[PDB]
């Protein structure tokens, strides 16, 4: 007859609120996760020129501007039909790194940490990074020199390390030089260090309580990801969709998405529900995110990045594993992955080059822009006129794939650990935690 | 006597008896607030910001407009200009609508720069949420009216200086804008020579050359020379800018001369589109 | 047991202000010894305590946010706007020229991809949106303005020594940036 | 007509050419025998005195008494 609400659902980025409707006999019914902000960015960008949207739309997040960034600058370049230099295709891959080592150092030590090493239960005024860095100063302080290493990448990149600006319709603005190249090269080992760190932590607390945290909102549903011709690849490539058994579903080109995917909208939720169109919703949608990624992707490139890979595809069947609490260490392998991209870049001689600019003529009426933002797929999508002033904008971020996720559970926590009323909270941070597994940017999702 | 001297800031300065105060300020090296002021266009009086006042005179002059007379003391800074000055910048902010987060001009606007000299950090007025056009009809050049300080430092250049009498002002009052012929947009107009005298006149973001957007900053430039255009016998002097090894800004050196500065559509358009062939 | 009381949020932000205090590196674990942080959005408090300082970031779109930012108000006695999208408005009123009926339907009805033939705009459960975004001084009284998007971390930094030192700062003009 | 304008204003402007002044009384001229200034009429008043476009449309939209539209 009666409600629960954990709202606002803390230690995640945006609005959320998780609904839970109990009946009379006090057992759970129904759930819901509501997103309850929204800005407009798909509205009140019309009548702006192209050129203006890669600074207008890193506003949507401050946890991946530099996605959103990128993805403009995609989006701009296929309206300007310019096919970009080697120098600044490097240069976007570099700064992309940079971001996802940010987003996903952020998203574990500083957001998800407590209800790791301290697990559900701990007391609420120890479950913070604060706690953290009182009680474990060491791992705190690991975490915050990593992700100082990405965002000090953003910003020798882009002058700055909250909505930088780098990529220009047709390009890149800056290269490195020397120095600030081996000064960045010389800080990979610490952070391969802390990324391994943190692997082993992550892969012992999976291992300790090790089947209970496999059905802690474990749902079979689709994955998708972006791949090279068999690789895992984060700024360019081919969308993959890969059935919950391994087989591989509409493997299409980016631009193509309409013909493929849906948004579907619900009443209470400012949050749609993108799916794949040929199989309907709620059936067609999937996951996006570091396990879907490493459940797509049939390999990597990076030595200390497969080493873990291997271990990783052989702990679910099929080259898949569908265990959400697993999504934390998928995340750290990403991570893991980013570091020794990084390595890759800064020893390529054009990442000091000069020619980073394709400068073009020509207004072409649209153009898609889709890249791996950290938490999944991001698309942008402008169709202007023939003058380069912005007609329509279309948006479908990471976390918006998730949302079906991420109620289903949800749900299956409410109606697994709710056992009436009166409940502690030990039960509603589990109901958070299953949110907090996916690591959400709400409002990346409501743009 | 055509050699007069006043004392500004308590600074003596000298000059000629025909000039006016800002001019005799500018002249040795003292600075007051200026928005509608451009060297080369006949002192217009509009953004009310050069506003200064002399010792026993309760009254306030504009130090654009009125003449230097030997033996006034001027005062430019005190606690009733800064006062004044703040609130004028906050009328503008406040009853247009200034979105500095993706402006092209977001570090070279001189209205953003008197308003951190003046350390606005709050308009204190309601906020008037008004819709102003922004006309991107002309593939070359952006008119975006939401940042308009109604300066006429364009209608100005397009009249004085190019002769292509293009912009004018519409409808008087607070509804007053800058339009093209019979208000027509910037590409419907056939008395346009994209010059872009306009956008190098323009102080805030309004007028913008739009394929050099959030590139030609001269704030985060690496190098300033000056040389000619080659391309016609005319040989107008510039001040290249230039950035990462690319030319993002092409301005006229020479609001002194009778061009005054007003480069054609090639001297900057093409030798910036140049260094990225 | 001398340890303050700051207590921070956000109303329509980006997140992007909070990941510029997170940016403190050093500066937040030396911070964390002089500061107890409660209702945050870092941390699990779900109600506002009786605090010292107030941080507020973002703007006001929805009838949730205003009620946040009445409760911060009053929960505090200094309270600390970060960002333009706080101080001057920012990018949510770029939405002011539109109504709130036409954004809702041209952004949950009219765009590409997404198939709702019933016309569905999501009106339950969840804050409605206000006919036009302001700006935190429109519903509290602000005591420390920050502008930027996002301000830096120097001046997050400084603000909070001068506060917790006993005096209330403005930011000086050789760090303030609108961005 | 659009056609009728044309001549019927280029002899309100007749009286005026080369006397270094008078606009305001001929757009009050036209306004009169019209009861509001159309763009037709305005274009080759620019034509006629060889004033600018810009200077034509500021004056006629500078006064409440004229009107750039048909009145009811
Ligand atoms: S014109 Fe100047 S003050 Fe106005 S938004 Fe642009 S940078 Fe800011
Ligand atoms: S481009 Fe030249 S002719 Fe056209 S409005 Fe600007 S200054 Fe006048
Ligand atoms: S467009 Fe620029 S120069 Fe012209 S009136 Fe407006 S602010 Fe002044
Ligand atoms: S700017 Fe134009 S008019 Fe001047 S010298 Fe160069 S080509 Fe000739
Ligand atoms: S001012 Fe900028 S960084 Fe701060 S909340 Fe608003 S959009 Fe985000
Ligand atoms: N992660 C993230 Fe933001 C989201 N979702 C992007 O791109
Ligand atoms: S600058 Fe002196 S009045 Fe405009
Ligand atoms: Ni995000």
């Amino acid at each position: 007859v009666f409600k629960l609400e954990i709202n606002p659902v803390t230690r995640i980025e945006g609005h959320g609120k998780i609904t839970v409707m109990l009946d009379e006999s006090g057992h759970v019914r129904e759930t819901r996760f509501h997103v309850t902000q929204y800005r407009g960015f798909e509205v009140f960008t019309h009548g702006r020129d192209f050129r203006e949207m890669p600074v207008i739309t890193p506003r949507i997040c401050g946890i991946c501007p530099v996605s959103h960034h990128l993805a403009s600058a995609k989006a701009c370049d296929e309206i300007l039909g310019v096919t970009i230099t080697p120098a600044a295709h490097k240069l976007r891959e570099l700064m992309h790194m940079g971001q996802i080592v940010q987003s996903h150092a952020l998203s574990f030590f500083h957001l998800s940490s407590p209800d790791i090493l301290w697990g559900f239960d701990a007391p609420v005024k120890i479950r913070n990074v604060a706690g953290l860095v009182d009680r474990y100063p060491e791992l705190a302080k690991k975490g915050i020199m990593l992700r100082k290493f990405g965002q000090e990448i953003i910003k020798t990149l882009g002058g700055k390390k909250i909505h930088p600006w780098h990529s220009i319709p047709g390009g890149v603005n800056r290269s490195l030089t020397p120095q600030e190249r081996d000064a960045i090269a010389a800080q990979l080992p610490e952070m391969k260090s802390i990324a391994m760190e943190a692997i082993k932590l992550i892969k012992d607390y999976l291992q300790e309580g090790g089947e209970e945290l496999k059905e802690f909102a474990t749902l079979d549903t689709a994955y998708m990801g972006l791949v090279r011709d068999g690789y895992l690849e984060l700024y360019d490539g081919e969308v993959r969709i890969k059935a919950p058994r391994g087989r591989i579903l509409d493997q299409f080109d980016p631009k193509d998405y309409l013909d493929h995917i849906g948004e579907h909208v619900e009443p209470w939720s400012y949050l749609k529900f993108p799916f794949y169109k040929a199989l309907g919703f709620p059936h067609g949608s999937y996951r996006v995110g570091p396990l879907a990624r490493l459940n797509a992707a049939d390999a990597v490139s990076t030595p200390e990045a497969s080493k873990e890979f291997a271990l990783y595809k052989e702990m679910g069947e099929d080259g898949i594993v569908p265990y959400t609490l697993y999504y934390h260490y998928a995340r750290l392998i990403e991570a893991l992955y980013g570091l020794e991209r990084i390595e890759q870049l800064l020893a390529d001689p054009d990442i000091t080059s000069s020619d980073l600019r394709v400068t073009s003529k020509e207004i072409n009426p649209e153009g898609i822009g889709v890249i791996e933002a950290p938490r999944g797929t991001l698309i942008h999508h402008y169709q202007v006129n023939e003058s380069g002033v912005i007609t329509k904008v279309n948006l479908i971020v990471a976390t918006g794939h998730n949302n079906f996720a991420m109620n289903k559970g949800v749900e299956m926590v409410a109606k697994k650990y709710i056992t009436g009323t009166n409940v502690p909270e030990g039960v509603f941070n589990r109901l958070e935690h299953v949110i907090r597994a996916y690591d959400p940017c709400l409002s990346c999702s409501t743009h | 006597m055509k050699e007069i001297t006043l004392t500004i800031d308590g600074k003596v300065c000298k000059g000629v008896q025909g000039d006016t105060i800002l001019d005799v300020a500018n002249k040795n090296d003292v600075y007051i607030p200026t928005l509608c002021y451009q060297k080369g266009l006949t002192p217009i009086g509009a953004c009310r910001m050069c506003v200064v006042q002399l010792e026993g005179n309760p009254k306030m002059l504009p130090s654009c407009t009125t003449p230097a007379q030997d033996g006034m003391v001027v005062v430019t800074k005190n606690e009733k200009l800064k006062d004044y000055r703040r609130q004028i910048l906050e009328l503008l902010f406040a009853g247009r609508n200034h979105f500095c987060m993706y402006c092209s001009q977001s570090g070279d606007c001189e209205l953003q720069r008197l308003a951190i000299e003046h350390e606005m950090d709050s308009v204190r007025f309601p906020y008037l949420y008004e819709d102003f056009e922004v006309d991107a009809t002309d593939p070359n050049l952006m008119m975006d009216h939401n940042r308009c300080v109604l300066c006429q430092r364009c209608i100005r250049t397009c009249s004085e200086i190019v002769g292509a009498h293009t912009l004018d002002l519409e409808r008087r009052g607070w509804q007053a804008k800058v339009i093209a012929d019979l208000g027509k947009r910037l590409r419907e107009s056939d008395t346009c020579v994209n010059c872009g005298a306009c956008a190098q006149s323009c102080p805030t973001g309004t007028i913008t050359i739009r394929e050099f957007a959030y590139r030609g900053r001269r704030s985060e430039c690496d190098a300033v020379v000056e040389s000619v255009c080659p391309l016609c016998a005319v040989g107008c002097k510039i001040k290249t800018y230039v950035r990462t090894g690319s030319i993002v800004r092409v301005e006229g050196t020479g609001v002194e001369e009778p061009d005054g500065g007003q480069l054609c559509h090639m001297g900057r358009w093409w030798l910036p589109e140049s260094t990225e062939r | 047991m001398a340890k303050a009381k700051v207590a921070t949020f956000w109303l329509e932000a980006c997140a992007g202000c909070h990941m510029s205090f997170l940016d403190l590196d050093e500066r937040l674990i030396d911070l964390f010894q002089n500061v107890e942080i409660l209702f945050s959005p870092i941390v699990d408090a779900k109600d506002i305590p009786n605090i010292d300082v107030g941080v507020l970031s973002g703007g006001l779109g929805n009838v949730e946010e205003v009620e946040l930012a009445k409760k911060m108000r009053e929960r505090c006695k200094y309270l600390v706007a970060w960002g333009d999208c706080a101080v001057f408005g920012g990018i949510n009123c770029m939405r002011n020229f539109i109504p709130k009926d036409v954004v809702l339907r041209e952004g949950y009805i009219e765009t590409a991809s997404t198939v709702n033939p019933q016309g569905i705009v999501p009106s339950e459960d969840i804050p409605e949106l206000l006919p036009r975004a302001l700006p935190i001084d429109y519903e509290v009284k602000v005591d420390v303005y920050v502008p930027g998007c996002p301000p830096d971390a120097d001046t997050i930094y400084y603000v909070f020594k001068e506060l917790l030192a006993g005096r209330v700062p403005k930011v000086p003009s050789e760090m303030m940036r609108y961005d | 007509s659009t056609v009728d304008v044309v001549e019927k204003v280029k002899e309100i402007v007749a009286p005026w050419k080369g006397k270094q002044g008078g606009l305001i009384p001929i757009l009050q001229e036209v306004q009169r025998e019209l009861g509001y200034l159309p763009e037709e009429a305005l274009l080759t008043i620019s034509r006629e005195l060889k004033m600018p476009k810009a200077e034509v449309y500021g004056v006629a939209t500078f006064y409440a008494q004229f009107h750039l539209k048909p009145r009811g």
